[PDB]
């Protein structure tokens, strides 16, 4: 152990069959998958709020990879070092960059 | 669930 897990400041869990279905019956404006990362909460100092981001949406891909839990999200925050997550607002795909911070406690 | 990962 030396270094290892980033840091990007910012909460997010893994859409299960509950969750994920629970969001289809409250907001009726999501796909039809059940695969994914939600944003939960973000810290107003840090690269996820800087990149553009918000604690309103649903991960998916990442730096050209397909994300569908929370634990699948993490692993890529630490393996790679530059995030390219595209998030789809309106009726367009956008894609956001956000680059993670190195800590240790 | 939640399981929330604060990374």
């Amino acid at each position: 152990g030396s270094h290892m897990k980033k840091y990007i400041g910012i909460r997010m869990m893994s859409l299960t069959s509950s969750k994920a279905k629970e969001l289809k019956d409250r907001h009726r404006d999501f796909p039809d998958v059940i695969s994914g990362a939600y944003i939960i909460e973000v810290i107003p100092d840090t690269p996820a709020e800087a990149g553009g981001l918000k604690e309103n949406d649903v991960i998916i891909s990442i730096n050209g990879q397909s994300v569908v839990s929370a634990n699948d999200v993490s692993d890529v925050i630490k393996r790679e070092s530059t995030l390219n997550m595209v998030v789809r607002r309106g009726n367009e795909d956008i894609m956001i960059t956000v680059i993670p911070e190195e800590i240790d406690p | 669930d939640s399981r929330i990962w604060w990374v």
